[PDB]
C-alpha cells in the first residue's frame, strides 16, 4: 500500500491511505528523506487514517508526503553478528562499521511466554558485592532492579555488575541503553573495547549494545527497550543459551510514552502518566523472563523521580522484579558506596531453604540490628549518647561498624576513590558479618571497616591506622 | 542537688513535651491544608487535560 | 448488510474498539471480532459502541466485522476447576487439558439480600497466631489485608490456604474450606512459583488459581475478581464453604481506570472513574454466610491492598476500608525488627471480633488482647526499662514474651489447639522467668513435645472446643513439668 | 467536529469555484490571529518547523501542520497581523547565522544585531534543530575548563565538553558563577596556546534588558567581549523567541565545536525557556501535562543539552561545554523542571541561599555538588591539593555542629572554608588557586585567626604575584607541582606567614 | 438606597464565605477554569465589587453612609486561607474571634492582639 501524510503535530503524524490499511504496530517508511524515517502505527482513527509515532525527528515533513507500508512491525537484524555492534531502535547500525549482515530478522513486537513455559528454579548468583549478596542475593534467571534517585550509583553499580558478571559469563550479553546520556554510551563502548569484551577485528565479542539515548525523540526512546529485548529473546531461544540483559534506564521507556500520550488523544492519568502505564509496562516486562527453553538474567536500572518510591512508575515496576536493591541518597551522603539501602532491598530467594540457615540468620541479624539503631537514633537526638545504657551503646557501635562494612570499593570507581576494586566471595561476607555481630571486633575502630573487602582486610587496616597513629 | 536536678529535669521535659505538642498542632493543620491542596491541584490538572482534548 | 446482530469497527487503538452497528447489543455483553478476539461492550452511545478487547488490538483492523454472542460474560464453575489454573474467563492456562465443567454462571450477578444471610459465627482458621487470636476471621467475613510492599501479605494468604489442608483431609464435612486465589496483575513467574509452593504443601487439590497477569489486557484484570467470585459463589450456594483471595484489589482498580480513561469517561479523583467504589463494593458484597434455608454455605474474602508509604487515606485504600469487616495491617518497621508476620496489632481490627473464635481461643486470647493493649501503651519506656516501678516493668516484661510468641515462619500454620496451648503457656505466666531471646526456642520445643506425648489432650481441646477445668489443670501440669526441665 | 477552515469565507471560495485563482501551495491567508499564534489556510507545501514570512516583515515558524490549517507562531508581536494577511513561505527550516563575526555582538534569538553596531557579517547558517553527535564522534572529557572560582575548580571540577548545572534559589549567585567563568578565560584567549582558547556564549532568556545591559557593560569592562556572544531573548520578547534562544546559542556553539575550537555556552535560565514553551503549547491548544507544562518538556531540554559534546580528533577535536542555569523555588530542587534537568546533566553546583548568608560566598554547597566527570578533568597540581582538601572538608562537615585532635580538625576545616570565599568578577589563575590551597591545607594557617584568613589570602596572592612569578609559571607550564617547586612553595609560605602576623 | 437618600444604613453579610461557595458552584457548573482551591479567579471581583459600596458620601452628595460588617468563617482558624485574605485586603478593619478564648468563657472572644480598625481613633467619642 501507499499512504500520504496529512498532519504533523510534534512527534505524532497522521497518515491517510486509499489502499488497504496497515494494522497497528506496523512500520511505515516516509518517502523523500535523506535518512530513514520510520513511523510506527499506533491508532486507527477511521476514514482510512492512522495515527503514528515517528521514530526519528519530524523536521521538514510536508503534508501530502508519501508513505509506504513496510507490511510488518519494525524488523531488526539478529543472530551472532550483532555481537559487538551498536544499533538504533530500527536496528540499523550506528557505530560506523558497515551493515549488520545477518540471516535472521525479528519483529520487535511479540507476545510473552505462556504460563506453561515458565521456570521455577532459583539459585543464588554471587556478585562479589557484600550488601547485595548478603541482604538481597540475586538469582540466575531472575529479574533484578536498581531503584535510584539521581546521582546515587545506579550507573556505577551497573557498570560494576557488567565488569564482574559479563566478563565471567559463558553465554552472551546485551546492554540496551534507553534514553540516558550519550556520554555514558560512548564511555561504555570504549570501556568494553579496551577490556576485550567487544572485539573489532575478529568475531569474539560477547555484547550487543543497543542505544536510544536521550536525544532521540520520544517515539524512539519508547521502543529501543523492545529492540534490545528482541536481541536477548533471540539469544535465549534460537541459540538455546543463557543470556544477560542490562537495561539503563527503564524509566525512560515510561517517560517517552507519557510524552507522546497526550498528542495521541488520551486523558492523562494520576500524575500525568499515560492511562496505559501499567499495561504498556507489563507487555514489556513479561517478555524479559527465563523459560524452559532458555534463561535471561535481566538487570535494570530504574530512575525514581525525586527519590519518590511511591511514584506510579517505580511503584508499578516493583511488582515485576525478583530482587530490588533500592539505592538511597541518604546513605550515599554518609559516603557509604554502594548506597544500597539494607532495610529496603529485598529478594525472593532470601529464604532459609534457598540460601541456607546461616546465611538467612546473618542477613536477618544485620537487618534487625540496623533497625534497632534507627530506633535508637531518635533517643540519641535528645539525650546525647553518653546517657545510653550499656546494652545499647554496644548496639549503636555494632550498627555503625556494620554500616561501614557494607561499603566496598568497586573496580570501576578507581577514578573516584582511588582505592583498588575488590570482590568478596559469599563465604567471606557471611563470616565477616557473623563475626561483627558476635562481638569479635569490639576492639577495632569503626573507621577500620570503611571501604574494605573481606574482614581480614579490615583487621589489617586497623593495624595500619594504629601504627601510623 | 540530686533532688533539685531530678525535679528540674521533670519540669524541663514536661515543658519540652508541651512545646512539641503545641508545634504538632500547627504542623498537623498545615499538613491537612497541603494534602487537600495537592489533591485539588492534581485533579484540576487531570480535568484540564481532559477538557483540552 | 446486517446492522442489528452485526456491526463493523469504526476505530481501534489502545484496546478500545469503536464499533458501528450492533443496534441490538446489550450493555456489558460479549461480542466477538472477526479475528477470533472477544470483547465486552461497555459504552452504548447513540452513534457507536465502545468495545473493550480481551487481548491485543494488533489483530483488530478498521472495518473488521463484529458479531454479538448474545450473552453476558459467563464463567464455568464446579469442582472440575479445583486444582486447575484458569484465566479470567475459565480457559485453562496450566496445559493439563480442557476444563470439562458442565455448569456456568454470570460474572456480574448480584449479592444475596439481607434476609438470606446470617451472622458470622464459625471461625475461619488461618493457622497464624497473630491473626487467629488477636484479629480473628469468621466465615462470611471480608477481612482486608492492607500493607506496604514486601511486608508479607501474599504470605498471609498462602499460609491461610495451606492451613486448610488439615480440615480438607479429614472427614468432617462442615469444616472443609475450598480456596480460590485470584492473582491480578502479577508476573507469570510469580504465579508459577506460587502454584509450585501450593503443590509442595499438597494444597492444590482444593485450590483454584485464577490468573490475570501483567501481560493480560486490561479487561481481563478488571474481570478476574468477578470470575473468581462466581466460582466461589458456586460453592457458597451448594452448602460448601469457600475462601476467595483477591491479590491485589488495587490493580483491578488500575485496570478499570485505564479502560475508563480510554473510553473517555469523566476522570474524578486520582483519575479514577466514579465507579471505583461501586466496582469494589458490588464485588466484596458477595462474601456472605447463607442461613440454613439457603444451604448454609459461606464465602469469605481476603482482599489484598498495597498502600504507598503506609498511606491508608488514599482513594482506593479508603474505598475498600469502608466496605470490609476488618483489616490486618502489615507494617514494615515491624517486619525488619523480628516481628514476622508483621501484623501491627494496634491498627488491625475485626468488626466481627471474638464472635468468630473457638471457645478455647476466646478463653485465652481474651486476656492476651488486654495484656498486649497494656504493653502497647508503655512500649516507649522499653529502652529506659529501669528507673521505673515494678508495675510497668512487669507490664513490658509480659508484653515482650507475648510478642515473641506471635512470631511465626513461612508456610507452617499451626492447628488451633497448638496455638491455644502456646498462648496459654505464655499468658498464664509460665514464661515470665525466661530470657526473651530464648522464648522462640521454648515454643518450637514445647510445641513438638506436646505434639508427641499429649496428643489426647490436644484431641480433647479440639473436639470439646473448650478448655474444661480438667483439661485446664492437665495443661498447667504439662507446662510446669516441661518448663522445669528446659 | 468543526474544522478550523470550515468557515464561510473559505467554503464560499470553494462553492463558487474561485479557489483556483489564488496560490494555496507556497502561500496562505491568516484565518485567525490571536495571542501570538496565527492559524493559516493554505501553505500545502510548507514543511514542519519551517520558517514563514508574513506580509508585514514579521516571521513565524509553522509548528502545527493540521489537516486543513497550519498553526504558525509569530516571532514578534501580532499587533500588525490581520485576518486575511498573506503568509508566504521562506523555504528553509528555521536557521540562524553562525561564524566568528558574531563574536562580541549582542545578537538576538534569530541572529539580528540588537547592539546597534551594524549588521552581522556572517557567512554560514545552521538549523537550530539539529541532532547532537553520536556515540562515535565523542571521546571522554579530558581537558579542564578553568572556572576561576576556588570552590568550583577545587571540589567541583568541570571539564571541556561537560554539561554542568548551576541550580539554586533566586538571588544566590548563579549568573555570578557564569560571569566569573566568562571573564576567567581572558588569560587563555590573550595568548598563543590556540588549543586553550575558549569562546563564550551567554544566552539570556526572559531577563529584563537592564540586566543584560549591565552584564554586557561588565564584560566590556574586563574587555571580555572580543570573544563573547550574547543571545538576548529578554522578557518583552514573544514566547517563541525565548523558546528558540537556547537553540540559536547552541548552534552558534556547534559551529566552534565543528571546527576544532572550544566553546562555552551558558543558558540562563532554562526554567524560563520551559515557561515560554508552555505558553506556546497552550496557545496551540496542545493538551497540558504536569503544572500545565506540555507533555514533552523533558525532550525539550534533553535535545538541547545533548549537543554539548567533546569531539574526537577525527572530527576536529572541538568542544562545547554547557552550563545551564536553573532556578528552584524554595530550595525545592525536587520540582518538575529542576528534576527534569538534574538527570540530563552530568554534575551540578548547588547554590544554597543559607550558605549565602552564613557567610559563604559563592554559596556552593559542597557535598551536594557533584561532577560525574570528576577528577578526570582536573589539573595534576589541583588534583594533588584537592585530594587532601576535599577529604578534610568531608570530615569537618560531620563534626561541624559542636577534645584536641577533633578540635584541630574543626580549626583546619574553618580555615579551609574561609579559604574558599571569593569576591566577584575577580577569578584566579589555576596557579594561584593551587598556591593558596596548598598554603592552607598543609597547615601553614593552623594558627592564624579565622577572620584574618580572608585578608591573608589576598596579601599572600599579591606577594606571590609580585615576587615569585617564576614559581607560578613553572607550576602552570609543568602542570604538576614538582618537588623543587613544592620546596619553593614551602619556603615562600613560611616566609610570608612569619612576616605577616 | 438609604446611603443615596441622606440616611445611614448598616448591612451585615453573614456569611460571605458561603456566597463564595455558591459562586464556586455556579462557576464550576459553567465549566469555568477553577483556580486556587477550585475557586474561580473572579472570586475576588465578586467581593470587591460588593464591599466597595459601603461608602460614606460627602455632604455635597446627601451625606448618607452605609457601614458593612462582612462575616467570614475560617476552617481551623486559618487566617491565611484564600477567601479570608481576599477579604482582609478589601476591608478597613477586622475583628478576630478566637476559638480558644471563646472556649475559656471569655466572650465575646475578640482577639485584641490581631484585631484592628484602620479608621480607629477617628470617629470615636472623645470620652471613650
Ligand atoms: N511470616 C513470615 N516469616 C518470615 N518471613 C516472611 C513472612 N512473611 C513474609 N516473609 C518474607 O517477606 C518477603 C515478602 O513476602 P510476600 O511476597 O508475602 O510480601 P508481598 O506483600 O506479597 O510482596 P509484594 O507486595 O511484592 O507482592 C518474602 O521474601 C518472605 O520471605
Ligand atoms: N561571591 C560573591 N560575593 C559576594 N556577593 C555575591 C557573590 N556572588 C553573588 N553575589 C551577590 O548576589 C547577588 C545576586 O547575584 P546573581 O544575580 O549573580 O545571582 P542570581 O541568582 O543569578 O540572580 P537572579 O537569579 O535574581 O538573576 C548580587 O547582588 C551579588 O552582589
Ligand atoms: N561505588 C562508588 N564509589 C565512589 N563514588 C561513587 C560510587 N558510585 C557512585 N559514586 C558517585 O556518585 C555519582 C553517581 O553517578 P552515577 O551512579 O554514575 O549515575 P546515576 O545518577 O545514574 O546513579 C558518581 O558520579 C560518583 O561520583
Ligand atoms: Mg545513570
Ligand atoms: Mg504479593
Ligand atoms: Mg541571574
Amino acid at each position: 500500500t501507499t499512504g500520504r501524510i496529512v498532519a504533523v503535530i510534534g512527534a505524532v503524524v497522521d497518515v491517510q491511505f486509499d489502499e488497504g490499511l496497515p494494522p497497528i504496530l506496523n512500520a511505515l517508511e516516509v518517502q523523500g528523506r535523506e535518512t530513514r524515517l520510520v513511523l510506527e502505527v499506533a491508532q486507527h482513527l477511521g476514514e482510512s487514517t492512522v495515527r503514528t509515532i515517528a521514530m526519528d525527528g519530524t523536521e521538514g515533513l510536508v503534508r501530502g508526503q508519501k508513505v509506504l507500508d513496510s507490511g510488518a512491525p519494525i524488523r531488526i537484524p539478529v543472530g551472532p553478528e550483532t555481537l559487538g555492534r551498536i544499533m538504533n531502535v530500527i536496528g540499523e547500525p550506528i557505530d560506523e562499521r558497515g551493515p549488520i549482515k545477518t540471516k535472521q530478522f525479528a519483529a520487535i513486537h511479540a507476545e510473552a511466554p505462556e504460563f506453561v513455559e515458565m521456570s521455577v528454579e532459583q539459585e543464588i548468583l554471587v556478585t562479589g558485592i557484600k550488601v547485595v549478596d548478603l541482604l538481597a542475593p540475586y538469582a540466575k534467571g531472575g529479574k533484578i532492579g536498581l531503584f535510584g534517585g539521581a546521582g546515587v550509583g545506579k550507573t556505577v553499580l551497573i557498570m560494576e555488575l557488567i565488569n564482574n558478571v559479563a566478563k565471567a559469563h559463558g553465554g552472551y550479553s546485551v546492554f540496551a541503553g534507553v534514553g540516558e546520556r550519550t556520554r555514558e554510551g560512548n564511555d561504555l563502548y570504549h570501556e568494553m573495547i579496551e577490556s576485550g569484551v567487544i572485539n573489532l577485528k575478529d568475531a569474539t565479542s560477547k555484547v550487543a549494545l543497543v542505544y536510544g539515548q536521550m536525544n532521540e525523540p520520544p517515539g524512539a526512546r519508547a521502543r529501543v527497550a523492545l529492540t534490545g529485548l528482541t536481541v536477548a529473546e533471540y539469544f535465549r531461544d534460537q541459540e538455546g543459551q543463557d543470556v544477560l540483559l542490562f537495561i539503563d534506564n527503564i524509566f525512560r521507556f515510561t517517560q517517552a510514552g507519557s510524552e507522546v500520550s497526550a498528542l495521541l488523544g488520551r486523558i492523562p492519568s494520576a500524575v500525568g502518566y499515560q492511562p496505559t502505564l501499567a499495561t504498556d509496562m507489563g507487555t514489556m516486562q513479561e517478555r524479559i523472563t527465563t523459560t524452559k527453553k532458555g534463561s535471561i538474567t535481566s538487570v535494570q536500572a530504574i530512575y525514581v523521580p525525586a527519590d519518590d518510591l511511591t511514584d506510579p512508575a517505580p511503584a508499578t515496576t516493583f511488582a515485576h522484579l525478583d530482587a530490588t536493591t533500592v539505592l538511597s541518597r541518604a546513605i550515599a551522603e554518609l559516603g557509604i558506596y554502594p548506597a544500597v539501602d539494607p532495610l529496603d532491598s529485598t529478594s525472593r530467594i532470601m529464604d532459609p531453604n534457598i540460601v541456607g540457615s546461616e546465611h538467612y540468620d546473618v542477613a536477618r541479624g544485620v537487618q534487625k540490628i540496623l533497625q534497632d539503631y534507627k530506633s535508637l537514633q531518635d533517643i540519641i537526638a535528645i539525650l546525647g549518647m553518653d546517657e545510653l545504657s550499656e546494652e545499647d551503646k554496644l548496639t549503636v557501635s555494632r550498627a555503625r561498624k556494620i554500616q561501614r562494612f557494607l561499603s566496598q570499593p568497586f573496580q570501576v570507581a578507581e577514578v573516584f576513590t582511588g582505592h583498588l576494586g575488590k570482590l568478596v566471595p559469599l563465604k567471606e561476607t557471611i563470616k565477616g558479618f557473623q563475626q561483627i555481630l558476635a562481638g569479635e571486633y569490639d576492639h577495632l575502630p569503626e573507621q577500620a571497616f570503611y571501604m574494605v573487602g573481606p574482614i581480614e582486610e579490615a583487621v589489617a587496616k586497623a593495624d595500619k591506622l594504629a601504627e601510623e597513629h | 542537688s540530686t533532688t533539685s536536678e531530678q525535679s528540674a529535669r521533670m519540669t524541663a521535659m514536661d515543658n519540652a513535651s508541651k512545646n512539641a505538642s503545641e508545634m504538632i498542632d500547627k504542623l498537623t493543620l498545615t499538613f491537612n491544608r497541603t494534602r487537600q491542596a495537592v489533591i485539588t491541584k492534581e485533579l484540576i490538572e487531570i480535568i484540564s487535560g481532559a477538557a483540552a482534548l | 448488510v446486517d446492522l442489528e446482530e452485526t456491526g463493523r469497527v469504526l476505530s481501534i487503538g489502545d484496546g478500545i474498539a469503536r464499533v458501528h452497528g450492533l443496534r441490538n447489543v446489550q450493555a456489558e455483553e460479549m461480542v466477538e471480532f472477526s479475528s477470533g478476539l472477544k470483547g465486552m461492550s461497555l459504552n452504548l452511545e447513540p452513534d457507536n459502541v465502545g468495545v473493550v478487547v480481551f487481548g491485543n488490538d494488533k489483530l483488530i483492523k478498521e472495518g473488521d466485522i463484529v458479531k454479538r454472542t448474545g450473552a453476558i460474560v459467563d464463567v464455568p464453575v464446579g469442582e472440575e476447576l479445583l486444582g486447575r489454573v484458569v484465566d479470567a474467563l475459565g480457559n485453562a492456562i496450566d496445559g493439563k487439558g480442557p476444563i470439562g465443567s458442565k455448569a456456568r454462571r454470570r460474572v456480574g450477578l448480584k449479592a444475596p439480600g439481607i434476609i438470606p444471610r446470617i451472622s458470622v459465627r464459625e471461625p475461619m482458621q488461618t493457622g497464624i497466631k497473630a491473626v487467629d487470636s488477636l484479629v480473628p476471621i469468621g466465615r462470611g467475613q471480608r477481612e482486608l489485608i492492607i500493607g506496604d510492599r514486601q511486608t508479607g501479605k501474599t504470605s498471609i494468604a498462602i499460609d491461610t490456604i495451606i492451613n486448610q489442608k488439615r480440615f480438607n483431609d479429614g472427614t468432617d464435612e462442615k469444616k472443609k474450606l475450598y480456596c480460590i486465589y485470584v492473582a491480578i496483575g502479577q508476573k507469570r513467574s510469580t504465579v508459577a512459583q506460587l502454584v509450585k509452593r501450593l503443590t509442595d504443601a499438597d494444597a492444590m487439590k482444593y485450590t483454584i488459581v485464577v490468573s490475570a497477569t501483567a501481560s493480560d489486557a486490561a479487561p481481563l484484570q478488571y474481570l478476574a475478581p468477578y470470575s473468581g467470585c462466581s466460582m466461589g459463589e458456586y460453592f457458597r450456594d451448594n452448602g460448601k464453604h469457600a475462601l476467595i483471595i483477591y491479590d491485589d484489589l488495587s490493580k483491578q482498580a488500575v485496570a478499570y481506570r485505564q479502560m475508563s480513561l480510554l473510553l473517555r469517561r469523566p476522570p474524578g479523583r486520582e483519575a479514577y472513574p466514579g465507579d471505583v467504589f461501586y466496582l469494589h463494593s458490588r464485588l466484596l458484597e458477595r462474601a456472605a454466610k447463607m442461613n440454613d434455608a439457603f444451604g448454609g454455605g459461606s464465602l469469605t474474602a481476603l482482599p489484598v491492598i498495597e498502600t504507598q508509604a503506609g498511606d491508608v487515606s488514599a482513594y482506593i485504600p479508603t474505598n475498600v476500608i469502608s466496605i470490609t469487616d476488618g483489616q490486618i495491617f502489615l507494617e514494615t518497621e515491624l517486619f525488619y525488627k523480628g516481628i514476622r508476620p508483621a501484623i501491627n496489632v494496634g491498627l488491625s481490627v475485626s468488626r466481627v471480633g471474638s464472635a468468630a473464635q473457638t471457645r478455647a481461643m476466646k478463653q485465652v486470647a481474651g486476656t492476651m488482647k488486654l495484656e498486649l493493649a497494656q504493653y502497647r501503651e508503655v512500649a516507649a519506656f522499653a529502652q529506659f526499662g529501669s528507673d521505673l516501678d515494678a508495675a510497668t516493668q512487669q507490664l513490658l516484661s509480659r508484653g515482650v514474651r507475648l510478642t515473641e510468641l506471635l512470631k511465626q515462619g513461612q508456610y507452617s500454620p499451626m492447628a488451633i489447639e497448638e496455638q491455644v496451648a502456646v498462648i496459654y503457656a505464655g499468658v498464664r505466666g509460665y514464661l515470665d522467668k525466661l530470657e526473651p531471646s530464648k522464648i522462640t526456642k521454648f515454643e518450637n520445643a514445647f510445641l513438638s513435645h506436646v505434639i508427641s506425648q499429649h496428643q489426647a489432650l490436644l484431641g480433647k481441646i479440639r473436639t470439646d472446643g473448650k478448655i474444661s477445668e480438667e483439661s485446664d489443670a492437665k495443661l498447667k501440669e504439662i507446662v510446669t513439668n516441661f518448663l522445669a526441665g528446659f
